[PDB]
């Protein structure tokens, strides 16, 4: 379900500022990241990235191909690939705090300057 | 003799752009019979000071070609420039690589004509508005500005993907465009660095007249998204220095001359 900046910064509300990261960055990383999209899976390295937040199954959710995954956010992968957001938020939480913000490589180079152009501009 | 106006008398404006009513390429030679073979246009009336090689990134995308060819051949020439179709097709199955292919659209128009400008343009966007210029600018050109697919707004300051265009020189400044990304994303952006690292800025026209349509279509087999574009993209400052246009290598397959186009089929080798 290919979601708006808006709606991201709306259904996304309970993350801003944990780690530091404000709105504004998780609008420009998420675009980058998922083009906003809720259903988005990608492949990498023989490992798989779920939802709008990329969330790899290496070691963060369960999929179906990776039993052995120590499914840190204790979710299956496929949870990641609905509309409800709260469990994404939740394991993106986790990464936050065990990795940290640089877990999405686009932060760096695509979000590291020029953010008020990622402000929802919509009340 | 004359120099052709600064803007063209022949625009219209916004126009009607769909992709339902099925195109026929021989009614296209048809509505268009001062395109020459290869897809070559020169205006009769006035001298466009603009010389211009369209460059199209190519493979399997033969529908998405048709639509361009009907919308953006009558565009073109209502723009009075002198230009030249390249359609730049990917020989082979291996990962998608649609800079390295704009490189040899480069490359290979200048075996036809001394253009001096470049547009790069991808098979399916189709400008809205024919206010919206094919050619180039005192600075570097960023075209399809304002897309459907992103509500006919740029999505971000940063991007550069679509359509854009560059001049000989400003194109020759930044060692062309990238060969070493494969896959989909990042190069639009790591090209996107080279042009600041050079001293350019973007240009565009505003979001009105910058409208355009890209037809709608899933992301093609063996051009899936670059795992490496992000990391790519944080060094570009020192990679195009040893990466594209004195690095290119390229087989030439085929040379194909249509009635509305030419095709050049090439073999650009493998991710390595
Ligand atoms: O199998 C393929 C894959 C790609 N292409 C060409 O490559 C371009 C880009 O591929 P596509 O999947 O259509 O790209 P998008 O993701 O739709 O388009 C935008 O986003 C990419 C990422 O920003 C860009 O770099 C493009 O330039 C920009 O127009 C296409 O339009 C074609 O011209 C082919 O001809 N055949
Ligand atoms: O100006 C043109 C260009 C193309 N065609 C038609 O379009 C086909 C091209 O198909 P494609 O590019 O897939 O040919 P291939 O490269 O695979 O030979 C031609 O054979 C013609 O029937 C035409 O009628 N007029
Ligand atoms: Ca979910
Ligand atoms: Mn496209």
């Amino acid at each position: 379900t290919e979601l708006t900046k808006c709606k991201v910064s709306h259904a996304i509300k309970d993350i801003d500022g944990y780690q530091g990261i404000s709105l504004l960055e998780w609008a420009c990383v998420l675009f980058h990241t998922s083009g906003y999209d809720t259903q988005a899976v990608v492949n990498d390295n023989g490992s798989t990235e779920y939802g709008l937040f990329q969330i790899s199954d290496r070691f963060w959710c369960k999929s179906s191909e990776f039993p052995e995954s120590e499914n840190i956010c204790g979710i299956s992968c496929d949870k990641l690939l609905d509309d409800e957001l709260d469990d994404d938020i939740a394991c993106a939480k986790k990464i936050l705090a065990i990795k940290g913000i640089d877990y999405w490589k686009a932060y760096k180079p695509m979000c590291s300057e020029k953010l008020e152009q990622w402000r929802c501009e919509k009340p | 003799l004359t120099a052709c106006p600064e803007e063209s008398p022949l625009l219209v404006g916004p126009m009607l752009i769909e992709f339902n009513i099925p195109v026929d390429l021989k009614l296209v030679e048809q509505q268009n019979p001062k395109v020459k073979l290869g897809g070559r246009y020169t205006p009769m009336d006035c001298i466009s000071p603009h010389k211009v090689a369209i460059i199209i990134p190519f493979r399997n995308r033969q529908e998405h070609l048709k639509y361009w060819l009907y919308y953006l051949h009558p565009i073109l020439q209502r723009q009075q420039l002198d230009y030249g179709i390249y359609v730049i097709n990917q020989a082979g199955e291996s990962m998608f690589n649609r800079a390295k292919l704009l490189n040899v659209g480069f490359k290979e128009a200048l075996k036809d004509y001394d253009y001096n400008c470049f547009v790069f343009s991808d098979v399916d966007l189709i400008p809205m508005n024919d206010h919206n210029t094919y050619r180039c600018f005192s600075q570097p050109r960023h075209i399809s500005v304002a897309m459907d697919k992103f509500g006919f707004s740029l999505p971000y300051v940063q991007y550069f993907g679509g359509v854009s265009a560059l001049s000989k020189q400003q194109f020759l400044s930044i060692n062309g465009f990238p060969n070493n990304y494969w896959g989909w994303g990042g190069e639009d952006d790591d090209i996107y660095n080279r042009l600041a690292f050079r001293g350019m800025s973007v240009s565009r026209p505003n979001a009105v007249i910058g409208k355009c349509r890209m037809i709608r279509h899933s992301r093609d087999k063996k051009n899936e998204p670059n795992p490496q574009r992000f990391d790519r993209i944080a060094h570009t400052k020192e990679t195009m220095l040893s990466d594209g246009l004195n690095s290119l290598t390229y087989m030439v397959l085929e040379v194909q001359r249509y009635p509305l186009y030419t095709k050049i089929t090439v073999d650009i080798g493998t991710p390595s």
